[PDB]
């Protein structure tokens, strides 16, 4: 399907099905990314560092998903990631900056679901800085 | 891997059924939505095409075939079945559009999978001052040999004002 299919059915998504509504739109992201994930070339991180598989969602996934890679990557190096995308796709004044959270669930899903299929268990949210940058968070419990 | 639209048209129709115990009213829903895509869509697509206005329901249908559906779908659905009259054709194409697959045992016999093209399809046309019914005469998933998609021209819409 052409690129801006995706855009306008996911600005529906977060009209329709507009917390236990983010929660419904991550869950949404959460099997998208499972499948996604299982068809990138997972294979090549076998034997690798958890950095590595997060370099691998950064581009990648990123760059199928969205036809580009993430602005930058930072980290704590205590299982914390902070994805960084200076124009985020689905953010199409500051009086949506409350309403860009909703437009980030899915999204938060799409991440979770692509590091389960690569056996990695994570928890993601995101945030917005100024419009349109986006900062999603990965967090891995250890 | 631009499998990313189907996917996620797949995870909202079986978010929308648990959601709705009532397959008519995913139906409902899936139309309305697609309606609300079809009036964008039509603005990105005379905007990277320029094939300008049409004139009869027969040019229409061409445009939708051989270009739009090209565009965003990256198919060509064959036009059949006109009516006597020209308000009226078919748009076949060899399975369903938006689904590849359906979960067994079948729960939704009523739910029509792909509803959102045809609110995407009235939406669209209605951004031109067409009034149309889009409807699955016939589909894939349902068994038939063929995904068959009703056009009806209505009435011309007034303008604006
Ligand atoms: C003549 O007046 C030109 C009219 C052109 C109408 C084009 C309508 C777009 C059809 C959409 C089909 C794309 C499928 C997208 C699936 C969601």
């Amino acid at each position: 399907a052409d690129t801006v299919l995706f855009e306008f059915l996911h600005t529906e998504m977060v009209a329709e099905l507009w917390k236990m509504s983010l929660s419904v739109l991550e869950g949404m992201g959460f099997r998208v990314g499972q499948a996604l994930g299982e068809r990138l070339p997972r294979e090549t991180l076998a034997f690798r560092e958890e950095l590595d598989v997060l370099k691998f969602l950064c581009k990648d996934l990123w760059v199928a998903v969205f036809q580009k890679q993430m602005d930058s990557l930072r980290t704590n190096h205590q299982g914390t990631y902070v994805l960084q995308d200076n124009s985020f796709p689905l953010l199409l004044g500051l009086q949506y900056l409350e309403e860009a959270p909703k437009f980030l669930a899915f999204t938060c899903g799409l991440l979770r679901g692509a590091l389960y299929t690569l056996g990695i268990e994570s928890v993601v949210t995101a945030s917005v800085a100024a419009l349109p940058v986006c900062k999603f968070q990965v967090v891995i419990p250890k | 891997s631009s499998e990313l639209f189907t996917l996620t048209y797949g995870a909202l129709v079986t978010q929308l059924c648990k959601d709705y115990e009532n397959d008519e009213d995913v139906n409902k829903q899936l139309d309305r939505m697609g309606y609300n895509i079809g009036v964008r869509l039509i603005e990105d697509f005379l905007a990277r095409s320029n094939v300008g206005r049409c004139h009869d329901f027969r040019e229409t249908a061409d445009v939708i075939a051989k270009v739009a559906f090209k565009m965003y779908l990256g198919i060509t659905p064959s036009i059949t079945n006109w009516s006597p009259a020209g308000d009226e054709f078919s748009l076949i194409l060899e399975n369903n559009p938006l689904v590849d697959f359906v979960e067994l045992p079948d729960n939704h016999s009523a739910l029509i999978y792909s509803n959102l093209l045809c609110g995407v399809l009235r939406g669209a046309l209605e951004m031109v001052q067409m009034a149309v019914e889009a409807k699955f005469v016939q589909d894939t998933l349902k068994g038939d040999g063929v995904t068959e998609i009703r056009m009806r021209f209505i009435r011309r819409i007034e303008d604006n004002l």
